């Protein structure tokens, strides 16, 4: 194959000059697990064990035994397939264009597969960590012009039947406000007997900025990781910054057994077979990838939100 | 490696094409030897 | 290659039966120097050199010496790329057109790839043949819809700073007048120091017909053509005279050495039709290839050539 | 049409185009006819100097 | 080729399942013989004599005779080349369609390459099965919005110059009356010196169903059928009758002799489906492919097929 | 050369239409030695 086809040699050679998505920051290494699949609904059962009643004492003889019952949830994730076209110059015609220092007409932005599939492909990496991150799809900064996805493809940030805390706009700039918005929607998280983990907060630039003035020598950060530690039993809390969320909190444990992350192995970019070709120098290729998978339970994420007006 | 001969086996059409151009310099330069003005 | 693609096989095996172009022999073989490029402009550097005194004696001790300065020119070529499409029939399917003495469907005009490459290849060649004396493109006898094509990009009848002559349409059949402008050219002629090479003259069919008349009373031992190459050879001190006929001319002479130091032909190497890879393929039997040529590349030196032109209006 | 110039995308390309003709040459079938003396009328006709009337 | 054309190999591995045409039992052996043609025509050149008036009796002096005549016919077959397109899933992509006891996409009716082949060679054999025994081709049940043939592209329904009667439609119903109809055309049937060779009949359900009905009190022993096969035993010299039911037939019978010299078919090599090797492939999972298929190739003499029509108002 | 011996490789599209062919001859002639009327 790599003699007959070129642009699978070229795509094998020049993989792995493409860096690793930000949004492994997000996750711990056991909450993400691939599954086989590239568009479709995949269901996910998950079982459980419950006691009906107190155990039973050992003693003489005994037929009559307390029980242990057991129930079982399905939850039905959908993934989408999503593709890209872009042109390149063409293999053979390369070497009428292989200037020196650089490689590609310059006055037309022509390029050659290798460097245009890598472009392409960091392209489509920072937008799917957009999705991953928002659980919207846009290209646009003010988020407009969305493109419209399937039920049951959510984000950390529009995941359903979660904690929402929202800070009015006459509050905006008020961060003993934005903490006491905070502080109760940690006390309406609803961890159970997973308590004990890590816990991931991501603020937004001009959160950020604000976290780091004097607590009214203490830091609103210092407070908000004891606070948040007075809940995960005394563990990590990881604070990250993004310039995808605006006016917006997120807390979250990094737990596999409440929140986990099951992406379609075909998820991030990669070649289609089909390229169009014609009797010019031209030529296009296709790019797949696949978007879906995030899974969570109930009351386990807060979303804090600050409304500007 | 020109079409001339038999011995060369082109493996790909780069080297199809740079084949026949040296087909067409090596004709011209058999022409400018065999003419006589 | 040639076990997968038929084509590619077959114009291996017919590319031999393409006669060679006629525009060989308006050129001398040093005049000819391939380069390697398709479409864009190569640059050409050329070095001189000059005195700037009278030679040093050197005798004693001397220190100050006379000096000798370079100087440089620079000159643009640009070269452009043309191709051609044209149908055939379908390699599978030349089974069912066969006939008795021939291969091909008649009512249809269509044609095996091969017999269809030899006739495209001989008449883009003999475009291009066209081009590089003229200098223009164009498929109509009145010479109009040309081609646009790129600056920089001439032939041996429209290359610019030439020396050019007209004769009027009242002298139109008198060789005497002809030969008063062409006489005048040749004195404007300036060839330097490379005067001395062989010299080639252009002409049209009527007017080699009228060359190969008496020189005129009528004389006798001697025709206009010995005349011409005496006078001639009078510019170019006694060397080579050749005359070449063209039916692409049309009342025109064109004059110019063949030496490579003054008119110099740097063609593409990828020039001459060259078949293109892509196919067009369907579920008929019509399919569709393409036939490349690249254009441009012809370097003078200024008032080199001499163009007469007999007007008829 | 004019040759196409190669430069960016571009799918529409100048033709060439094909032709066959079909030359015939007929041949036609002609006749005379002439009237002559019978072959043993000519000893009738047979002068010392020709044959013939 | 199999290490490189999937579909190829695919088609080679489903072809077996294809059923054979069902065409085949209206024929004997030898009364099909293939050509090697795609599209285009057959001749045949048959001689013939006529006398131009009584004979001329021969007393005393007389030099005007009367004459006898000499025609020439040449007989056409016409025959054409078809195609149909289908969609189905692409190779690489079955993976991500395969079902628990399936492969395919219900929802969008996509197909794997290989059932989709087969489904459509299947129905190409119905229409082809259809054109041979009607000589039209169309997909409504109406018959109308017909495509339009090449001249001399017959079935043994619709071929011209045969016998045809036509039962009134009060007597639809009397088996009597529709006999009566038959035995006339048996009367008007003309075979000649090839007369000694086994019949064929075909009739539609309801007139099978008619047939078993006993003979007309009523008899007690034979039926209409066995009437009829002693009726065509009296004209064919008491040699085999074969009988046949067709859906495809609505009230019509059709009875014609199994004899090469009389009824012959000569269909293409290519007439049955045959894959075509352009495949159309996108971005998508969908893929496109084409099959061909040849018709044409009924000769029959005159007056030697009896058709009957029962008329329904 | 017919699909119905498996010891047959086709070499092209062209050798796999003419062996469809056969194939379809064959069986023809299958059907009519198999027929009994």
């Amino acid at each position: 194959l790599f003699d007959e086809n070129y642009y699978a040699k070229a795509v094998a050679n020049i993989i792995g000059e493409v860096k690793d998505p930000i949004m492994y920051k997000w996750f711990s290494p056991d909450q993400i697990e691939d599954v086989d699949l590239q568009m479709g609904y995949q269901k996910t059962v998950k079982w459980d064990a419950f006691l009906n009643a107190n155990p039973t004492t050992i003693a003489n003889e005994v037929n009559t035994i307390s029980t242990i019952g057991f129930s079982s949830e399905v939850v039905r994730l959908n993934y989408l397939k999503l593709q890209y076209k872009f042109r390149h110059l063409k293999q053979t015609s390369e070497k009428f264009y292989t200037s020196d220092s650089y490689i590609g007409d310059i006055n037309n932005n022509l390029l050659p597969f290798a460097q245009a599939y890598k472009l392409a492909s960091s392209e489509i990496i920072k937008l799917i960590n957009h999705f991953v991150l928002t659980g919207t799809v846009s290209i646009q900064k003010d988020g407009k012009n969305q493109k419209r996805l399937l039920p049951n493809m959510y984000g950390l940030l529009n995941m359903p039947e979660q904690i929402k805390e929202e800070v009015a706009s006459g509050d905006k700039d008020k961060m003993d406000k934005i903490f006491e918005k905070i502080e109760a929607g940690l006390s309406k998280l609803e961890l159970g007997d997973e308590f004990s983990t890590p816990m991931m907060v991501i603020v937004d630039p001009a959160t950020s900025l604000k976290l780091v003035k004097p607590y009214a020598c203490e830091k609103w950060e210092d407070v908000l990781i004891q606070t948040i530690k007075a809940i995960n039993n005394r563990e990590d809390v990881y604070i990250e910054t993004s310039n995808l969320l605006k006016h917006k909190i997120l807390i979250y444990p990094l737990n596999s057994e409440l929140i986990k992350f099951k992406p379609s192995k075909y998820m991030l970019p990669t070649p289609n077979e089909q390229v169009d070709k014609d009797s010019t120098d031209v030529a296009h290729s296709y790019i797949d990838f696949v978007l879906g998978g995030l899974l969570a339970t109930r009351k386990t994420i807060l979303q804090v939100n600050i409304k500007q007006s | 490696a020109s079409l001339l001969d038999s011995n060369f086996v082109p493996i790909n059409f780069t080297e199809f094409v740079q084949a026949i151009s040296n087909t067409y310099k090596q004709r011209r330069i058999q022409f400018y030897e065999n003419l006589k003005r």
